This record gives C-alpha cells, structure tokens and sequence, in this order.
C-alpha cells in the first residue's frame, strides 16, 4: 500500500507531514499521515475539504495532490515535493534580502494561483508564507488548503475563526456577516511587504492590537518602487468592495517586465 | 461588492457548468438496482429533509448529500435495509463539506432511531468518499439559484423561496428529474416562482448568462409545473410542511398557476 514508499525524513506538521521517495520510480514526494477517528468522528471535515478542493485544482501554481491512499485506519495524501517554504526562505534572506527580480516573480506567481483558486469558487483562508512552498527552480505554490471552502454566489456566513491573526483582513477581525474573495487578497499583500522586508507587516499580539497596528500603518516598505507600492495599497485597501482582484493585480505595471529568477538556495 | 464576486462570477458559472455535468449522476439507475425503488428514494429524501430541519442544516447540505446518494447508487447495488445507511452517512459527510457546525456522529445515529451502529454509519462514511472519490463539491440546483436571483431587479423574498421550494420538491422524484441537470431545474423553478408570484419570466439577461430560453426550458417547466400542482397530495410532504414556515414566506401555501402560457 505505502510500500513503495520509503520514508526519508519527518517535515513537520496535525497529522504527520514526511518526505519520502517512491523506491520503483524515484519520485520524490511529501506524505501527509491523517488519522481516522474510526470509533468516533470520523474522516476529519478540514481532510474532507483539502482532498476534494486539491482534486478539482489544477495549476503549476497550487501544490499537486498525486494520490489518496486509504487504510482501514489512516489516510495518507502523497503532494508533489517542494523544497521548502517562503517563511523559511525570507529567514534565511534576513540579512542578504530576497532580489525585486524574485520578489516580483513570486508575487506574480501567488496571484495566478489565488486567481485559479477564485475563478473555480475556492477561498484559501490560510495565507501565510509558512503555506508557500517554493522549489530550486523557481516556481513558488500555494499549500495547505485544509481550511479552504468552496463558496457560492453570492456568499453566505462561513467560519469566522480563519486566516492565522497577522494575515487576517480587518472585515474578519470587525465580525462582518460576509467576507470574500477579498479576504485572500489581504494575506497576499501582507505576504508581498514581507517578503520585502522580511517581517510581517502587522505582527499583532491580541485582535485589538492587530487592528490598531492595521489603523496606524494605513490611516485610521521603504524599498518599494511606485508601481509597487500602488500594488501594495491595492491590495490592502480597507474596504473589500474596492480591494483589487487577483485577477486584476496580474494586470498590473508592476509585472510588466515580470521575469523567473532561480532563488539564491 | 465583492461579496457577488464581479470580477470571477462568470469563470465560476462556466466551470459549475462543466462540473454539474462530470458529477451528473446516471439517468435510471434505479432500473439497475434490484432491491430498491424511486419511492424509497422519495421515501429517503424526504427523510433527509425532516433531517435538515431538526438540525437546523443549510438547504445547500440537503442537495450536497442528495448528489452524494445518486451518485452512490449509481455504481454500487444496495439493499433496501441499507438505503437509510447510505442516506445518513451522505448526509454527514454534507454537513462536514458545507456547515460551519455541523451536527456530531452521535446525533447522526440517534436520527435513525435504532436502526444502525455509529460504527456502521462511520465505516459507511468511508465507503462513500470511496466510491465518490472524495469529488464532494458538487455542483447544486441551490447554487444556480443564488447566482440566477441576483438578476432579479429588485430582489422578491417571495420568488427566492418559492424558487428554492420547486427546486426542493425536485429532490423528492428521480423520475423525471434525473433527467435535468442542477442548472436546468433552478432555472425552471426560477422562472416558474418569478411567473407565480410576479407574472413576470425568464428574463433575457439569464437568457444571456446561460444560453437557456424557455423553449430549452420547456420541458422541465412542464414537469415541474405538474409537479407543483400535485404537491398536495404526493405521498413526501415534508418539504411543503417546512415552506409553511414564516422563515420561507409561507411559499407553499401559494396557489400555483393554473396555465403558464407559452
Ligand atoms: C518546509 C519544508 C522544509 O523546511 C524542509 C523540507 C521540506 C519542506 C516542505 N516541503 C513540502 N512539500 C509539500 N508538498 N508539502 C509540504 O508541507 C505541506 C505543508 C504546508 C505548510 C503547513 C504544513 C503542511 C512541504 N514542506
Ligand atoms: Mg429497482
Ligand atoms: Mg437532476
């Protein structure tokens, strides 16, 4: 079943996430172990979303769920391998910096993903660099879609408790009734000013002062050329309504001389 | 706003359109089943039904599991004692895809009053994700719906609950509505509750948006009409009951139109 499969090393985390390498092929892969609660609840509702949602998601951009395998007891998800995530790229860049060049070309990257994922009725809600997952090649994809929903139009009320607080829009933080599509694109912009600085731009301690740091900063990244802060005040307008799109933010003048750097691995 | 979502609501409406035909169950099944019948089915649904209105559910879950159910009986042969199995578990796994709460096994279990284990409704849990290979967000008449009733200037609470209703009674009867596709029933019941409460039709925008006309509609709208018409007496009635509800604007309690003229 999982014999093929030989485990290489533990990569973190519930359940269980290992790197592996299928023995016949020599495919490399990530394994994410779920335990079934088989005398009591059942197959986890967060594994239920990520399996089926990966399934209709598609894209160079969003990472590859290869296989379901079921036991009686567990069930493993074999994803594409990546090397590692942008959480602890931007550490390992604390003092070089990550180049405009790759800055750009993940951004650009991370759009066409969300853009995919808003087109097909999916919001991620779990934005975060510690969710990006970048290769040696260049290509950074959106991960984790455990807390991810497939939504209808228009809306209706879906979980408040979303979006890890310092990625968190201010219409989930002030309980609006209805959030959307809107509320991705706020995680990305907070994720683009990290990725220039390489600290998160609203590192809240409580709901209150993540809202204050929110009003302060906004009105209630010095490195950033003028295209790129009118992308970044796009992305992180105040009101839903007028926060750009994915969609739109791939049209841009900041991608016009997009390129796709290797990054300095 | 965004909350309607301007820039994608197209590139969603096409790709509901591809899914809901990828996700079709088959046409007579029931044909193929040799222990159970559409009236169990009706028997079922309704059940499911009374269900979703104990556990205050979204009527988004009710169709979710209904998909769930004709698409597992579509490839696996079921015995009649199983029939309710099957259904309790389709609409667990719903609930855990679409509710914010949804209801805990246990209460699953209580809801077939007797009948099973908790470790036959959660072993069934898994053959379900199985046989469906665990491609749950289906495509729903509901989600039509909500997309066709922002074409409505103004907004009807009336239509948009009678429209739901008709959709609703269409879960009941696998013959015909096997037959029609998700998009096809919402819009039959769009423009037949817009008809009965309004005098108003299909209007050309939705015309527009999906390629329908009622002459593509025809002959949904005729069996739905009849289908309203007979909902008095068919032998399911707790989807009128629910609609008698002030929650749904007492929709059932409407006169359905005598002739739809066309
Ligand atoms: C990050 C990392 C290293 O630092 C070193 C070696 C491998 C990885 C790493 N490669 C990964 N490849 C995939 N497909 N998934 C992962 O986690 C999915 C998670 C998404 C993030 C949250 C948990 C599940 C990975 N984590
Ligand atoms: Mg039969
Ligand atoms: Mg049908």
């Amino acid at each position: 079943s999982m014999e093929n499969f030989q485990k290489v090393e533990k990569i973190g985390e519930y359940g269980v996430v290992y790197k592996a390498r299928n023995k016949l092929t020599g495919e490399v892969v990530a394994l994410k172990k779920i335990r079934l609660d088989t005398e009591t609840e059942g197959v986890p509702s967060t594994a239920i979303r990520e399996i089926s949602l990966l399934k209709e998601l598609n894209h160079p951009n969003i990472v590859k769920l290869l296989d379901v395998i079921h036991t009686e007891n567990k069930l493993y998800l074999v994803f594409e391998f990546l090397h590692q995530d942008l959480k602890k790229f931007m550490d390992a860049s604390a003092l070089t910096g990550i180049p405009l060049p790759l800055i750009k070309s993940y951004l650009f990257q991370l759009l066409q993903g969300l853009a995919f994922c808003h087109s097909h009725r999916v919001l991620h809600r779990d934005l975060k660099p510690q969710n990006l997952l970048i290769n040696t090649e260049g290509a950074i994809k959106l991960a984790d879609f455990g807390l991810a929903r497939a939504f209808g139009v228009p809306v209706r009320t879906y979980t408040h408790e979303v979006v890890t607080l310092w990625y968190r829009a201010p219409e989930i933080l002030l309980g609006c009734k209805y959030y959307s599509t809107a509320v991705d694109i706020w995680s990305l912009g907070c994720i683009f000013a990290e990725m220039v600085t390489r600290r998160a731009l609203f590192p809240g301690d409580s709901e209150i002062d993540q809202l204050f740091r929110i009003f302060r900063t906004l009105g209630t990244v010095p490195p950033l050329d003028e295209d790129g802060r009118s992308l970044l005040s796009q992305m992180l307008h105040y009101d839903p309504n007028k926060r750009i799109s994915a969609k739109a933010a791939l049209a841009h003048p900041f991608f016009q001389d997009v390129t796709k750097p290797v990054p300095h691995l | 706003g965004v909350n309607e979502v301007p820039d994608y609501h197209e590139d969603i409406h096409t790709y509901l359109r591809e899914m809901e035909v990828k996700c079709k169950p088959k046409v007579g099944y029931m044909k193929k089943q040799p222990d159970i019948t559409n009236s169990m089915r009706a028997i079922l649904v309704d059940w499911l039904v009374e269900v979703g209105e104990e556990y205050k559910l979204q009527n988004e879950t009710l169709h979710l599991a209904v998909n769930y159910i004709d698409r597992f009986l579509s490839s696996m042969s079921v015995l009649r004692g199983k029939l309710q199995l099957v259904g309790t578990a389709a609409m667990l796994l719903a609930s855990k895809f679409e509710e914010i709460y949804p209801p805990e096994v246990a209460e699953f279990v209580y809801i077939t009053d007797d009948t099973y284990t908790k470790k036959q409704v959660l072993r069934m849990e898994h053959l379900v994700l199985k046989v469906l290979t665990f491609d749950l967000a289906a495509p729903t008449i509901n989600q039509f719906l909500t997309q066709y009733f922002l074409h409505q200037q103004p907004a009807n609470c009336k239509v948009e609950s009678l429209a739901m209703f008709l959709g609703e009674l269409s879960l009941i009867d696998a013959d015909p509505y096997l037959k029609y596709l998700p998009s096809v029933i919402a819009a039959a019941a769009f423009h037949l509750a817009l008809y009965t409460v309004t005098g108003q039709s299909w209007p050309e925008s939705l015309v527009q948006k999906t390629g329908y006309t009622l002459e593509t509609l025809k002959p949904c709208l005729l069996d739905l009409h009849q289908t309203y018409l007979r909902a008095p007496q068919h032998a399911q009635q707790s989807i009128r009951e629910k609609y008698k509800n002030s929650k749904y604007h007492g929709v059932s309690l409407l006169n359905p139109p005598e002739t739809l003229n066309l």
